[PDB]
Formats: C-alpha cells, structure tokens, sequence
C-alpha cells in the first residue's frame, strides 16, 4: 500500500493550466506533451507551491503522485475580437498567432 | 466496388466516407481506429543485477605455509597473510609464534533477488506495425479485426477485405539499445558483455537468469586480518545497478514524442499519433441496392442556426428538402471545413430534418451531400469561453481557418490599392512616353 497525494486546485487561463499543489510528503510531478517535441519536466514537490504549465492545441499530460495521468487540450478562445476597428482586429490575432502577426504586419 | 483514400493516424476519431457506385444508391463507410501498436524485434543479451559476495572459511596451517591454485570463478581472489597468530574462544589457536598463514580466498556471486528484480538489456530492430480497426458500412452493425499496417496484407472483416496502407513515417520512439527494468523502459547503452566499468551498469553481466557464466568485476581486494582474530575482510566498490536506480532519468513512458504509451509485453508503443495511414476497402456487392428503391431530394436550401468555434459538437444547421419518397438515406460532407456527427437521416415528402456539426472556420463554407445532391452551407461563428478541455479536438484546423470578413476586407485593401498605385505610375510613363514622341513627327 502507497500513500495517494491529495488532489490539486486546477485552475484554467489562456493556454495555461495552474496547478496549486499541497502535499505533505516529497512528491514527484512529471508532466509532458503531445507534440512532436515532449518538453518534458520533473520535479519533486516537498512544499506547497503553484506550477503554471503552458498547453498548447496539441495537448499536455501531467502525473501527480500516484494518481492516474490525466490530459488536457487548449481550445480558441483568445482575447480580442477580429471584427471590429483595427486596434481590435490586430489585438485579435496576437493573442491567437503571436509571432505570424509580427512579422506579418 | 472498391474505395480508397487515406485517414489520419488518430484512434478516437472514426473516419467517415461515402462510397459513389453509380447508379446505386450510396454506402456510408466509417472506420475507426482502436489500437496502433509498434513492436520492434529484440534479441536479449544480458541480464544484470546486484551481486553477493560469498566468503569460504579461511585455512589456517599456521605452522609453515600454503599457497592456492587458480579456481574458475568470477572475480576470484586469493592472498596469503604471514604471522597472524590468532586467537579464538578458549585460548590462543596454535602454539606457533610469529610465523602463520591464513589464505582467506574470496568469490563474487548474483544474489537471490535476481530472480525477482532484474534488467535485461534489449538491442531493437524494426519490426512489424500492427492496428486494430473497428469498422461498418450500411446497415451492416460494428465488427473489429486486427489488421496489419503494411500495403500486402489483406485482412477479413465482415464480408469487406481492408488493406490498410504503410505508415508515412518511419518513426520509432527506441533507439537501438534499450534497457527493460520492471515495468518501464529506458533508452541507456551497454558495455557488450564484454566491459565492465565496475561501478555504473555491467559489473555483474549475465546472460540468462539461469545461466552459468558470470562476467564479475567489482574491484574485490582482499584486506589483512588484524590484531589476532579469524575473520575475513574485504573492499570493493559498490554495485552499479544499486547506482543506476538511484541515477536512472524519466523512463522512455513518460518523454516519448506524439503521445505514445509504451507497453511491455511483445515490448509495443501504443496509440502513437504520427503521419497518415492509407486504406483500401473491398465492399461487396450485395451491400449496394439499386437507387429506384431510395429516396431522391431535389430542391435543397441550407440555414445554419448556431455555430461556435469550439472542437465539441457545437454547431447546428437546418435544412429544406422534398424528396421522390419516404426512405433513408445518408449525409456526408466532403470537404475538410466541417465533420458531421449524423450518419443517415429520415426523409418524408417535402418536410426538413436537422443535423450536427463541428468546425473550426470562423465562416465554414463547406457543402455536404445528402441523398447524392449537394447543398452548400454558410454563416458566421462565434468563440468559446471555456479555456481548457479534456477531449481532443474532432476537426482539422487549417491556414486559413482564423481569417474573418474584416480581415479580408483590409488585406484586399491594402493589396489593391498598392498594385493601383503602381500601376498608375506605370500608365503615367507611357503617356508622356507617347506625347513626347508625338512632339517631333
């Protein structure tokens, strides 16, 4: 028998899950994605800290002690509006694209 | 009749086409991945583990001296110690002063956990790729067979042969040499069975669990017993498979690429999503009936009531039919913009039904085809509020998806007005070019 971590308080931004963690023994959390590329990241929680982990549409999949893997997807959300004036439309799409608009514009 | 295409390397997503023999009526085909399984070859070489030093009992002829032959044993050791003199329970053990011989020989055997815990080191060659494919057609009900994913081999399901095509990529999550510890894999090179470094992974290299020949080299040296006991001591460094436990990285499960899920048993990486996979299915012709037997619609109008952006099933659209009689019959839309979650739907004479979508266009100007006539479909979608979702998404999101009519409408702007004006510098010099010309004759 293993001792099961409590559950953390996951709470959702634009492309960012925050995980506020709060243990009560050294515990290891391995997260990765589902691109092409892993990125992956490992560490071992003794205190109780916030993690913000940046998901792409692709995906993210993150293991926090003993508990199951679980996988979250990003949607389209965004900020800005693209109809509209232009001081609306370009915000728009720098929130969605931010590097295609730079060096479209 | 036969239809072939080629379908995305994704497992949850079916994929939906609709087979056209003319002059019958049409079949909706839908294939749905469940497994995709890339199982490398592996041949095992040798098997490692934490070692345990046995001690025999030392001879003491402690009046002269004995010298040892050269026993096969893994990592051997023989010494002589002159003038011990000993003393054990009940007096000293021989009356010999200053002049003694204790051998105290040594041998480095595999312990009895190597039964339990080992790792065995695997080299990989490519191999066989193999997926297992829920399928139906018709009115025929869900049947699943495994196939194999290479261009050859035919595989009967139902009464429908599937051929499913090559991978289009030749990606493999092992590299050459892996270690198979427990229950995870790890990408870690090997000594060959003929090196070891003493202290990071061969010093005890077997090749079967059960196998007689032992490769042991783990720095044994024999120490001199001191102050007149019987006891044999030793020094020697620790076991590196005890090391590589504790320095061992992420296990191959946990920073494999695309998603896979690395199984153990034939050593498979499972649900990997990577490239595309062709197909091509054999429909009998028993399946196809003629088409005076089936509904035929004509004068076709598409409303589309609601849309939202998000990759759930958002999106509705209402259409307005009248029909040559009451039957059903399938949708289906050809293009990429939309996917529809309807496979067939229920005509009367001159009524509308209703049907599902999901896009990720702002605009989706896509047609789809209902009772072998097309209709197409406009209208404007709207974002989602929800940030972070736990499914994948159902549509395929393109270059042009997330351009709008204003984003149009200033591109259009700013390219037409640039080309006017060049252009206009351009007619300007041939018009003086021709009133200077017409100056002289």
């Amino acid at each position: 028998i293993a001792t099961l971590a409590p559950e953390p308080l996951v709470e959702h931004k634009h492309r960012t899950l925050i995980l506020h963690l709060h243990p009560d023994h050294p515990t290891l959390l391995t997260t990765r994605s589902l691109g092409s590329d892993a990125n992956p990241t490992r560490q071992w929680i003794e205190r109780p800290t916030t993690v913000n982990f940046t998901v792409t549409g692709e995906g993210l999949e993150y293991t926090w002690g003993n508990h199951p893997p679980k996988r979250v997807w990003a949607q389209e959300s965004g900020e800005g509006n693209p109809h509209g004036w232009p001081h609306e439309v370009v915000v728009y799409y720098y929130n969605r694209y931010p590097l295609t608009t730079i060096i479209g514009l | 009749y036969e239809h072939t295409a080629v379908m995305p390397n994704k497992v949850g997503i079916p994929y939906k086409a609709l087979v056209e023999r003319p002059g019958y009526a049409p079949v909706h085909l839908q294939i749905q991945l469940v497994n995709t399984r890339i199982i490398p070859s592996t041949n095992l070489e040798y098997i490692t583990c934490k070692y345990k030093t046995k001690v025999p009992s030392p001879v003491v002829k402690c009046c002269g001296a004995t010298q040892c032959t050269s026993k096969p044993h893994p990592d051997y050791q023989c010494q002589v110690f002159s003038g011990v003199y000993p003393f054990m329970w009940g007096g000293a053990y021989c009356f010999c002063d200053t002049e003694n011989t204790q051998m105290s020989e040594a041998y480095v055997e595999r312990s009895e956990e190597c039964s339990i815990d080992h790792a065995k080191a695997y080299k990989v060659h490519t191999g066989t790729v193999q997926a297992m494919v829920n399928i139906t057609y018709g009115s025929v009900s869900w049947r699943s067979a495994d196939v194999y994913v290479n261009g050859e081999t035919p595989a009967k399901i139902g009464d429908a042969k599937l051929i499913i095509g090559p991978l289009s990529s030749a990606w493999s999550p092992f590299d050459n040499k892996v270690v198979v510890y427990g229950h995870e894999v790890y990408n870690y090179d090997f000594p060959e069975y003929g090196t070891g470094k003493a202290g990071s992974f061969g010093d005890l290299q077997s090749r079967t669990s059960t196998s007689n020949d032992l490769y042991a080299n783990t720095n044994l040296k024999l120490q001199r017993p001191q102050a007149g006991i019987v006891h044999t001591p030793f020094t020697q460094v620790p076991s590196g498979f005890e090391r590589w436990k504790k320095d061992k990285g992420a296990p191959l499960n946990d920073v494999a690429p695309f998603g896979c899920s690395i199984a153990l048993e034939p050593l498979r990486a499972e649900n990997c999503a990577v490239g595309s996979i062709p197909i091509s299915i054999d429909i009998p012709d028993a399946a196809f009936t003629r088409i005076s037997e089936t509904p035929t619609v004509s004068d076709l109008e598409c409303k589309i009531t609601e849309c939202t952006y998000a990759f759930d099933f958002g999106g509705i659209a209402t259409v307005a039919y009248k029909s040559s009689k009451a039957g059903n019959c399938p949708i289906h839309s050809p293009s990429g913009v939309a996917v529809i979650k309807e496979n067939d739907v229920t005509l009367a004479e001159s009524g509308s039904f209703t049907f599902h979508f999901s896009t990720a266009n702002i605009h989706p100007a896509f047609k789809l085809q209902v009772c072998t006539s097309a209709v197409t479909c406009k209208g404007d979608c709207k974002p989602p509020k929800d940030h972070i979702v736990d499914y994948p998404a159902q549509h395929t999101e393109s270059f042009t998806s997330a351009i709008s009519a204003t984003a149009w409408s200033w591109i259009k702007v700013l390219v037409g007005g640039t080309s006017a004006f060049i252009v206009l510098g351009l007619i300007a010099t041939a018009v003086v070019a021709l009133v200077l010309f017409f100056h002289r004759h």
